RNA sequence: GUGAACAGCCUCUAGUUGAUAGAAUAAUGUAGAUAAGGGAAGUCGGCAAAAUAGAUCCGUAACUUCGGGAUAAGGAUUGGC
RNA sequence: CUCUUAAGGUAGCCAAAUGCCUCGUCAUCUAAUUAGUGACGCGCAUGAAUGGAUUAACGAGAUUCCCACUGUCCCUAUCUA
RNA sequence: GCAGUCAAGCGUUCAUAGCGACAUUGCUUUUUGAUUCUUCGAUGUCGGCUCUUCCUAUCAUACCGAAGCAGAAUUCGGUAAGCGUUGGAUUGUUCACCCACUAAUAGGGAACGUGAGCUGGGUUUAGACCGUCGUGAGACAGGUUAGUUUUACCCUACUGAUGAAUGUUACCGCAAUAGUAAUUGAACUUAGUACGAGAGGAACAGUUCAUUCGGAUAAUUGGUUUUUGCGGCUGUCUGAUCAGGCAUUGCCGCGAAGCUACCAUCCGCUGGAUUAUGGCUGAACGCCUCUAAGUCAGAAUCCAUGCUAGAACGCGGUGAUUU
């Protein structure tokens, strides 16, 4: 299988445990739960959210990582 | 006259009278047809309904759209925990059924039996068996006179399995007792498998195997007095309808003029014994592994467990089953897998399994992950730390 | 009739009454379903249709001699969701069909949008006129 | 005080805390709410409920007793520093 | 031209809150309409201050359709006092 | 309203495949009448809604016979009510016609079932209008519009729940009895095969799926939110801060637990006797004959298996039985 990401945070996702939303055109999003889907129809903004991936990845926040 | 729009009965008139079990236990009200050209082997297990959880694996039902693809289907976990055999019992042939001669029992039964066979444990005296205990000191003689009484007679036999609770999480120092009829030929290995397994436990792990059909026999949740319309599913009344509309309008006619049996009413939706059947294993394991969540496709170390226990129950850490889908009962609850009383040709009992992946992540939650160590592999340092 | 085969059961989304857009080229804007395929008969039960199920439906929007008479349709798109065995739960951001013959033929050449996965492998000519899926 | 405002909401002064009470928390009710997807198919009948709703700006038809219709319809904005 | 008895329905208006036969006939709306609207008229029994025809605004009036809106409904469910 | 009988004749020929005139025997009480026995010191008198049951004169599903049946589709008929018998437009409507799906969209009964269960649209109080009739008051199975729908705590019935007495108390069990529930279709292959001049066009077996119904269940999804759990926001009060109160749950987003959805998931058995019907042997009747004896198979039938309860006066077994 693959374990797919959250299209608004990133975080991952097993069979069964979310859902899928087409996008009117095609683009497709995966969502782990409701929360990230309501975020996503609220049209919120990850990286103005303070806690996912693609906030911390623009913050350049704790990574320590890419020095190594 | 002539109801305008002919629509189907509410409800199975079958499973009335829609009353509470006299137990929580479920009685096992028919058994396996012996095939006297076997092992004697029991016909059925007790054990503990636990959850659920939701395995992956492939399918082979050619046929199938999703043949040979992987299908996210939905399993219920059975704490089997061995029970130990304590008792077998007699039953004649009459033209009043299987009646009973004796029930013959082992020597040092436990504190938990003892206790089932009392209410009031800790100011008792603690005397259950004593006498018929002490006719063991003997060479034993009239437990084997009714040994081979029951040899001679008996044209059924029944071990006597109780459950060794002690084990699982719950806090019922209370074993739950049982019968379970024998189903090989040669009536000596049935009284003699049953004596040699006297005081001594039995598992699943000798009675069922993968890919094999069961049925399961318990009490179902527990709802209280409910209404007509949740306990049948009538039609609701409108909003405009003076004096409640979870109701039914007509309770009867005028001629005949009473009310009859067929007709919804309130009462008790709940606490019914129920039997549903063709339910097909998915998984029998133990308490050693550690890695039950890794499968020949999952290696990392995890057993069935899920992360932060069961909910209501606390952590299997005994044997277990993994059972397709829903099982009568709630969690905590007793339950019975018997084994079936036919042969399944369906190709579905027969499709066989190869797991794949299991989540065994929080259920008190949303789960997205699966081990701490996935857990701190996915976010890492905390302003707790070292 | 016509069908390529089967079909799994689907989360239903599109009772009576439901008007859905029309994603094809045929020269309608709305689909307004009237009655289903299938429909097995029940007491003040609205039939229902859902992905890859053929209905009736009528027009409400588009050319005069287009609307004002029935016609075959089928469902591409519902934003009901529903469940594949994979357990994926998905869902379209809108409910849509197209127009269509008892056999299975739309009188289409193309469409504007994403289509079901069900309803291409159960109607050839519609994964055909389909451009991009899912 | 908010606010257009004696609205509604809170409060100072003054006055009351008086309308049998305790424990549970089943159906059924009364009253108050929320609900997927669809959207009056229900129903004699869109009864009841939901939506809208203030203020600023733009825009504002038919018909007209030229006074009106008109807040027509219909759009956008509103926070704090 | 003439009888009744004095005269013989004018302008307008309609299956209208007035029309039996009647779900009148035509069109339109509609998948489909005993509903609605617009026309027809030898009108059982329309009609001129027993007022006729019309008509802006107003209507807790009656009625039809449309948009939004929705637990009205498909189909129930759940929560609170 | 429904059914029979005889047979003129249709049916190319042919009375009887299907029909059936001239006549005639009947049934039912789902039509309307006829009568006025009950009730006028009162039975709540339309329709619809909702819910159960029952009947067969079966519309479909199961098995069969017959054909003017080559196949398909259909028509006649027999067992049979076990399981189903729709969403809607107009109408107050029953009725009626239309649309459409359907396997099918059969008829009906139960104080023209069902108002202490609803609604009350209509009818049928008073109010008001029109037309016609009447001098007039006023009338009109003529039209229109507005118009209070009461009470269960009693007995029974039903549904669910307890319960004395059986020597006590506890545990495991039996099973009389009562009920019973599964249904239906489609696609693939069959097979473009059989059949047929072709047009067209099957079935069986088998696989996957589905509808209707039912019983459970909550891992997932969804819905729900007084976890008043986290956060935010408005107004005002606590001097400000934090932290807080009130706004009949203050509103909004999220929201576990729990409850629930065909809005989710799982599951829904196989054995015997029988109907019609077709057959064996087989006389009666020296032949024949499914029958008179006897017998074989055979249905969604019946009864069992299984499923639910467990007789509170049906039963068994077993253990402890008082410093």
């Amino acid at each position: 299988m693959k374990v797919e990401i959250d299209s608004f945070s990133g975080a991952k996702i097993y069979p069964g445990r979310g859902t899928l939303f087409v996008r009117g055109d095609s683009k497709i999003f995966r969502f782990q739960n409701s929360k990230s889907a309501s975020l996503f129809k609220q049209r919120k903004n990850p990286r103005r959210i303070a806690w996912t991936v693609l906030f911390r990845k623009h913050h350049k926040k704790g990574i320590t990582e890419e020095v190594a | 006259s002539h109801r305008k729009y002919e629509a189907p009965r509410h409800g199975h008139l079958g499973f009335l009278p829609r009353k509470r079990a006299a137990s929580i236990r479920a009685r096992v009200k028919a058994f396996p047809k012996d095939d006297r050209s076997k092992p004697v082997a029991l016909t059925s297990f007790l054990g503990y309904k636990a959850g659920m959880t939701t395995i992956v694996r492939d399918l082979d039902r050619p046929g199938s759209k999703f043949h040979k693809r992987e299908v996210v289907e939905a399993v219920t976990v059975v704490d089997t925990p061995p029970v130990v055999v304590v008792g077998v019992v007699g039953y004649v042939e009459t033209p009043r059924g299987l009646r009973s001669l004796t029930t013959v029992w082992a020597e040092h039964l436990s504190d938990e039996v003892k206790r089932r066979f009392y209410k009031n444990w800790y100011k008792s005296k603690k005397k259950a068996f004593t006498k018929y205990s002490a006719k063991y000191a003997q060479d034993g003689a009239g437990i084997e006179r009714e040994l081979a009484r029951i040899k001679k007679y008996a044209s059924v036999v029944r071990v006597l399995v109780h459950t060794q609770i002690r084990k699982t999480p719950l806090a019922q120092k209370k074993a739950h007792l049982a019968e379970i009829q024998l189903n090989g030929g040669s009536i000596s290995e049935k009284v003699d498998w049953a004596r040699e397994h006297f005081e001594k436990t039995v598992a699943v792990d000798s009675v069922f195997e993968q890919n094999e059909m069961i049925d399961a026999i318990a009490v179902t949740k527990g709802h209280g007095f409910e209404g007509v319309t949740h306990r049948w599913g009538t039609k609701k009344l409108p909003r405009k309808t003076h004096r409640g509309l979870r109701k039914v309008a007509c309770i009867g006619a005028w001629h005949p003029a009473h009310v009859m049996w067929s007709v919804a009413r309130a009462g008790q939706r709940g606490y019914h014994s129920r039997t549903s059947i063709n339910h097909k294993i998915y998984r029998v394991g133990k308490g050693d592994d550690e890695a039950n969540g890794a499968t020949s496709f999952d290696r990392t170390k995890k057993t069935i467990t899920p992360m932060g226990g069961f909910v209501h129950y606390g952590e299997i850490k005994n044997d277990f089953i993994m059972v397709k889908g829903c099982i009568p009962g709630n969690r905590k609850r007793i339950v019975t897998l018997r084994k079936s009383l036919y042969t399944n040709t369906s190709r579905k009992a027969l499709e066989e399994v190869s797991l794949k992946w299991i989540d065994t992540a929080s259920k008190f939650g949303k789960g997205r992950f699966q081990t701490p160590a996935e857990k701190h592999a996915f976010m890492g340092t905390l302003k707790k730390d070292l | 009739n016509g069908a390529q085969g089967t079909k799994f059961r689907i989360s239903l989304g599109l009772p009576v009454g439901a008007i859905m857009n029309c994603a094809d080229n045929s020269g309608a804007r709305n689909l307004y379903i009237i009655a289903v395929k299938g429909s097995g008969s029940r007491l003040n039960r609205l039939p229902a249709a859902s992905l890859g199920d053929m209905v009736m439906a009528t027009v409400k929007k588009g050319k005069p001699e287009l609307r004002k008479k029935v016609m075959p349709a089928i469902v591409v798109r519902q934003a009901k969701s529903w469940r594949r065995r994979d357990g994926v739960f998905l869902y379209f951001e809108d409910n849509a069909g197209v127009i269509a013959n008892p056999k299975g033929e739309m009188k289409g050449s193309a469409i504007t949008g994403p289509v079901g996965k069900e309803c291409a492998d159960l109607w050839p000519r519609v994964a055909s006129n389909s451009g991009v899926v899912v």
